[PDB]
């Protein structure tokens, strides 16, 4: 694309600048052209990848509820015609297009390449994730088809890493998490995320004891985030 | 509170 | 543009949804596209221009301050190739675009349309300002002119404003700590920019007692700002 | 501490 002129390693770096800058379009872009000079990611690119991907989708989904919501008030009100739904479509437009794009990398070709469990296990919980974004907006007749897509990446991802990964390792936590807020918030089941976050957190602390110092802080910085809905929720 | 789900 | 099919009122209505999701760049699209109708603008409708225009170029001049704080560290160090001036270059290019398109509107055809002294002297703060930023990155050979561009807008909106508003107004009063800051930091005259400063708060103060309870909340807010700036720089 | 210019 845009970047198919830019050296691999360049746009890496300036994706770190980007970061720096608070630029996350601008990193987005620069990660989804190093994603597709072909090659595989190490654990820091995926790392650049979720970063700028994640805040570009988040800026447009915390948008999207501020338009959602205004356009739910006005259905209760004065008729001010089509612009709420209109400007609430656009915005919805824009991040199933992230979503998409994210998606796109995801199939083309990162999944199929990824063959140790940390890369793996990420790219799918990665894929969830974004099916669960499509999800979130969804509101016609492939929401379901959205819902199991999202639901069979998040399982594979959790077959793979029960199998793979010891239970306070980052990632499968982070899976974890994710895949308990999609039982709780899309699958209408908050008994499964309850039960799925109680029993992450569990076995996480019951294998802290193996770790090193940074190691156990990593941990239990997303066990307490586990902690944080199991409060909210009970 | 909103939940939380795997940030920074 | 490609605003030109929609009706100027859904510009307005979409900007102040677009205010409200933080869509800063939705939002001064939508009101370049209201601009470009040809009508003159109501006092709210400036506001909006002005706070998607200044949030919009906001980013970028705090973006490039990170990068050019980069690059100076790379220039006192090992040689990382032509990244980090190439991504500086970037964003200051995309700056000076934001920059020229307020210009344009400016020129084409909000000035000289603008008769009364509320919306003249805020187009011209406005011109002096978009000048400033161009002139917070300018080092080449245009730089002076483009530092006496921000001057002689600025000076024209304070003949203006001295004439035809109280002391307390907040259009005199924000102009004046946008002229100060201007004196202090683009034209090296730190002392003009204390004086300005302090002759506008003692003017302003002089004048509250002829304001009611509203007004006087305005005007001292912006006053409180004249004198976060005499404290800094005394 | 930046010098404050008029904002919001
Ligand atoms: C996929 C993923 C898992 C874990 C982290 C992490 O260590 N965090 C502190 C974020 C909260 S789960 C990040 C990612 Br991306
Ligand atoms: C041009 C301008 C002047 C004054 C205000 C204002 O009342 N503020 C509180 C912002 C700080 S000066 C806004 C604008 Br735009
Ligand atoms: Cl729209
Ligand atoms: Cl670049
Ligand atoms: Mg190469
Ligand atoms: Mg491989
Ligand atoms: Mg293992
Ligand atoms: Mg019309
Ligand atoms: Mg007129
Ligand atoms: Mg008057």
């Amino acid at each position: 694309g845009a970047m198919g002129s830019m050296e691999r390693a360049s746009l890496i770096q300036k994706a770190k600048l980007a970061e720096q800058a608070e630029r996350y379009e601008d990193m987005a872009a620069f990660m989804k052209g190093a994603v597709e000079k072909g090659e595989e990611l190490s654990n820091e690119e995926r790392n650049l990848l979720s970063v700028a991907y994640k805040n570009v989708v988040g800026g447009q989904r915390a948008a999207w509820r501020v338009l959602s919501s205004i356009e739910q008030k006005s259905n209760e009100s004065e008729e001010k015609g089509p612009e709420v739904r209109e400007y609430r479509e656009k915005v919805e437009t824009e991040l199933q297009g992230v979503c998409d794009t994210v998606l796109g990398l995801l199939d083309s070709h990162l999944i199929k390449e990824a063959g140790d469990a940390e890369s793996r296990v990420f790219y799918l919980k990665m894929k969830g994730d974004y099916y669960r974004y499509l999800a979130e907006v969804a509101t016609g007749d492939d929401k379901k088809r959205i819902i199991d897509s999202a639901r069979s990446a998040y399982q594979e991802a959790m077959d793979i890493s029960k199998k793979e990964m010891p239970p306070t390792n980052p990632i499968r936590l982070g899976l974890a998490l994710n895949f308990s807020v999609f039982h709780y918030e899309i699958a209408n089941s908050p008994e499964e995320a309850i039960s799925l976050a109680k029993t992450t957190f569990d076995e996480a602390m019951a294998d802290l004891h193996t770790l090193s110092e940074d190691s156990y802080k990593d941990s239990t910085l997303i066990m307490q985030l586990l902690r944080d809905n199991l409060t909210l929720w009970t | 509170r909103r939940r939380k789900s795997c940030q920074a």
